[PDB]
RNA sequence: CACAAACGCGUCUCAGAGAUAAUUAAUGAUUUAAUCUUAACCUAAUUAACUCAUAAUAAAUCCAGCCCUAGAACAGGGCACA
């Protein structure tokens, strides 16, 4: 409280690095959390003017999952400029070309369109499995919990849950399976 | 002409600027702000986002407090609607008359 | 001090050499037909820097490669100290050849013609020769309008450019330009001959770039001839290893050598 | 909480003599071009190229020397 | 359970059939009036792709589904929990669900991509390379329209084509 | 094992001196928190 | 095969099938009944 | 072709992997038969595109003057053999 006003504006306007994890999670929901913290919005000293803006590292960007569809339908296009030169990528064709390229094309999207996007843009680390260098994890602060819940497989069921889950119907004894 | 447009729209601009910083605060003590302006305005808390804002900003301790506040208002409204009774009410959910 | 050398792998690439474009010569073959083979001097082909396979790509190692002899007053201080450390007088021009970790060779290592012999595909890299800023009709080949049917100003000019709806030109739009002044690379180029004493390489077809200019020379890549570097020496020619002088010319086995019975058909 | 790290070392000390030892760790400088020094700084700072290049008069003679200060 | 064993013993088939054990209902069901499994156990408007352990009771050990007139349930539920298997399968749930084959198992493929609440199969629909306009937009459908009726605590409906 | 001050600072350094500023302010008395200055008539 | 909007059965033999997203008239006895659903 | 060059009418070279749309059959339930499956598991025959191996550039702070097959100017390559 009673600091000095240089060390208490550098508190006041330190940066923050977060870790997102990225295994099993919808890329619009990890992009709407990663474009709140570039952007400053989880800060109330936050200005438009200000340069108030965290760093964000997400991990396990191959292993991230499509609600529907999205894998078969969703389309990335894009333009070289040359005549004939108009290509349109499928989602899962890009993602298996380069797994970063999803995250970071939904976070581009999501960010606002002011020129600060770039500046922004340049403090985001995104990294394709947990492989992250010893440099940027000691800057780590806190990890954001992951904004959908991971379902159980089946075989990932405890034994006790699986007898205290009752047994709905009864087979009969003739049939054959 | 621009002067005059923009000095109408400052108050604007800076509501929504307040806005925002409450949002940013609310969720820093795991609150929407819809939620918290609502259970705020229930306990008869009659205080602008311009006040709020400096709160927050300045007074951590009284905004963590006032974000207590709504979220136990909040819990007491939500208990009260699961009952529908009548003579269960909450300790902070009384209304006050004006004296 | 030799490094070790390991045995040829089917996945494995040679390294290339550095020679002087001297001329060309026709050439007979023992069917009666006639080519063209260009002369590829190996004046000064050296091994100056190893860089490791990771540092450099991930896949496969990079060997520097230096041309012939150049004068220390003209170059920079920076290039002469590299040469100073290595050991060499400086090179003119300076290629990095992409090998893999099995045939690396130590830098130092000199290098001689006799790397390819006679029988082998090769890809020839170089600056073709530079005809400046040259107008469309003979850089893109656009055929000219009519020379004199009331034709005012015109007879060379590239005429449309693009459509009037687009408002603009694309950027792939052919345009008058620098012309030649570019590097290009031939494949599959037959070699023939190899003279050894004066380190001549007889190359079939035309090799881009103008005569008197370095020419880097490495093994095909094309999928036909992927796996031709079994017979030859895997690291490179060692003239000392084998203690046996080879002969002045090595000839394919269809080559009809300048000493000949004068060959008839029967 | 965890203890505070010390990093305490010198490599230039040298026991033939000090007097060179100590301004063998002063004669370290570097220098390099506009491109590759705006580049360095972009990657220290996590920042674009665009904002360390200079600005012309037009800009840096309306800049108010005498700001007003606050607190 | 009922199972058909093979033998062969010197040019000679012996196919025979053999009754096995078989787990039965549990004693106490929260309402037993209810004639529908799903109906009378209160999981109707319940269940979702998420719960395994109800979808995993009635199936084939090969991932195929199980008839109606053995199971019981009421037409609707019927094809709920049908699309709710669909989508858990192509998902990557039930992972012990599917055959064995020893020899196609070494030749790994490109990896599974992570996916939830798929509606229609990833082999049979085109790219859309249009994808409308604002007033005209293709919607992209996810999850099943037979899930529509399920509870919805928070209140907002559930965005069917996104 | 008490907490008395802590201080913010670029370096550990500046930082530990910060936080020693702070913690002598408390010990003094001269806070932020402090009681203002009475401007009164006795 | 033919395209059509609607597709109908000509022979008792023809089974309809949902294919590759589209339903699919296949008859084995005539195959000029193939069916294809656009 | 009255320049040492340019030029064609003259000469040399021109490629491997994945991937697919339509359409074929294996295994299999809903619909214990069958059925290529907007049911899964791996399937195999498969258009053109499209990407990727591969290919090219990819050694920073000497540059007054003199040549150049390098060039509008600016740039670039050489000036130790002789
Ligand atoms: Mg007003
Ligand atoms: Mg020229
Ligand atoms: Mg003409
Ligand atoms: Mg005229
Ligand atoms: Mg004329
Ligand atoms: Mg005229
Ligand atoms: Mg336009
Ligand atoms: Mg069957
Ligand atoms: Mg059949
Ligand atoms: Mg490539
Ligand atoms: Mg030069
Ligand atoms: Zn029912
Ligand atoms: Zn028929």
């Amino acid at each position: 409280s009673s600091f000095s006003k240089a060390p208490q504006q550098w508190a006041t306007f330190a940066r923050v690095w977060y870790l997102l994890d990225g295994k099993m999670q919808p890329p619009g929901k990890l992009a709407a959390m990663a474009s709140v913290k570039l952007q400053g919005l989880h800060k109330p000293v936050y200005h438009q003017l200000s340069d108030c803006g965290d760093h964000v590292v997400i991990m396990n960007t191959r292993h991230i999952a499509f609600s529907g569809n999205k894998w078969e339908q969703k389309v990335y296009s894009s333009h070289t400029g040359y005549p004939g030169g108009f290509r349109q990528v499928t989602a899962a064709q890009l993602h298996q070309k380069d797994p970063v390229a999803i995250v970071k094309l939904a976070i581009y999207g999501m960010l606002p369109k002011n020129l600060h996007r770039r500046t922004m843009m340049q403090r985001l680390h995104l990294f394709p499995d947990e492989d992250i260098p010893e440099d940027i994890l000691k800057n780590l602060v806190e990890e954001l919990p992951q904004p959908r819940k991971v379902p159980r497989r089946l075989d990932e069921y405890t034994q006790e849950e699986i007898e205290a889950f009752p047994r709905v119907w009864s087979p009969p004894e003739d049939y054959r399976l | 002409v621009k002067c005059t447009r923009a000095r109408r729209l400052k108050k604007r601009s800076l509501r929504t600027l307040w806005i925002n910083r409450i949002t940013a605060a609310s969720q820093e003590h795991g609150l929407k702000y819809p939620a918290f302006i609502i259970n705020l305005i229930k306990c008869q808390v009659e205080l602008n986002r311009k006040v709020l804002a400096d709160l927050a900003i300045y007074e951590p301790k009284t905004f963590k407090s006032l974000a207590a506040l709504a979220k136990r208002r909040r819990e007491e409204g939500f208990a009260a609607a699961l009952g529908d009774g009548k003579e269960p009410d909450g300790i902070f959910s009384r209304v006050v008359q004006h004296r | 001090e030799p490094w070790p050398i390991h045995p040829w792998e089917p996945g494995s690439s040679r390294v290339g050499l550095i020679a002087l474009k001297l001329g060309m010569m026709p050439l007979w073959t023992k069917d009666g037909q006639k080519h063209v083979v260009t002369l590829l001097q190996v004046q000064d082909c050296h091994v100056l820097k190893y860089t490791p396979k990771e540092n450099h790509n991930g896949r496969m190692a990079a060997l520097t490669v230096g041309g012939k002899t150049v004068s220390h007053f003209h170059k920079s201080a920076s290039i002469l100290e590299f040469y100073q450390e290595l050991g060499l007088p400086p090179k003119q021009k300076v290629k990095i050849f992409n090998v893999t970790e099995n045939a690396v060779i130590k830098p130092g290592t000199p290098l001689y013609a006799a790397h390819f012999r006679p029988g082998q595909y090769v890809d020839v890299t170089a600056k073709t020769i530079g005809k400046g800023f040259q107008g469309v009709m003979r850089r893109w080949g656009f055929k000219g309008q009519p020379a004199t049917h009331g034709q005012t100003k015109t007879h060379r000019r590239p005429g449309a450019i693009s459509t009037g709806d687009v408002a603009r030109v694309w950027p792939g739009t052919k345009m008058p330009g620098q012309l030649g002044n570019i590097d290009r690379t031939a494949f599959g180029l037959k070699v023939w001959r190899i003279n050894t004493k004066h380190n001549i390489i007889y190359v079939n077809g035309s090799v881009p770039g103008h005569k008197n200019c370095l020419v880097k020379i490495k093994d095909s890549k094309l999928p036909a001839y992927k796996d031709f570097c079994k017979n030859l020496p895997f690291p490179t020619y060692f003239p000392d290893g084998d203690e046996e002088a080879l002969p002045e010319d090595l000839y394919d086995e269809n080559v009809c050598q300048p000493g000949a019975p004068s060959i008839t058909f029967t | 909480t965890k203890p505070i790290p010390r990093p305490d070392p010198v490599h230039n000390i040298e026991e033939t003599h000090d007097l060179v030892l100590k301004t063998r760790l002063e004669e370290k400088g570097e220098h390099l071009e506009q491109g590759p020094m705006i580049e360095q700084l972009s990657k220290m700072f996590f920042t674009t190229k665009h904002r360390w290049y200079p600005r012309g008069q037009y800009h840096r003679r309306r800049r108010k020397p005498n700001p007003p200060k606050d607190r | 359970f009922r199972e058909v064993v093979e033998i062969l013993d010197g040019k000679t088939t012996i196919i025979e059939g053999r009754i096995t054990e078989t787990p039965q209902e549990s004693p106490n069901p929260p309402n037993p009036t209810g004639q529908c499994p799903i109906c009378r156990w209160n999981l109707k408007h319940k269940y979702n792709y998420e719960d395994v352990l109800l979808l995993s009771q009635f199936i084939r050990p090969h991932g195929g589904m199980l008839p109606r007139r053995i199971t019981g349930l009421c037409q609707e539920e019927h094809l709920k929990i049908e699309e709710c298997v669909k989508m858990a399968h192509r998902a990557g749930l039930l992972p012990n669900h599917r055959p064995k084959l020893p020899e196609g198992f070494v030749p790994k493929s490109k990896p599974r991509l992570n996916r939830y609440l798929t509606r229609w199969s990833p082999r049979s629909v085109k790219p859309i390379y249009n994808k409308g306009h604002r007033w005209n937009k293709v919607r992209m459908p996810v999850g099943s329209p037979l899930l529509k009726d399920n509870v919805s605590y928070s209140g907002r409906p559930l965005l069917l084509y996104h | 094992r008490k907490l008395i001050a802590e201080g913010p600072g670029e370096t550990v350094l500046v930082a530990e001196e910060e936080a020693a500023r702070v913690a002598l302010r408390k010990l003094f008395g001269f806070t932020e928190n402090r009681r203002p200055w009475d401007y009164s008539k006795p | 095969f033919k395209t059509k909007g609607v597709l109908k059965k000509r022979c008792r033999d023809c089974y309809l099938v949902k294919r590759r997203g589209r339903w699919f008239i296949y008859c084995k006895t005539n195959p000029k009944h193939k069916q294809r659903q656009m």
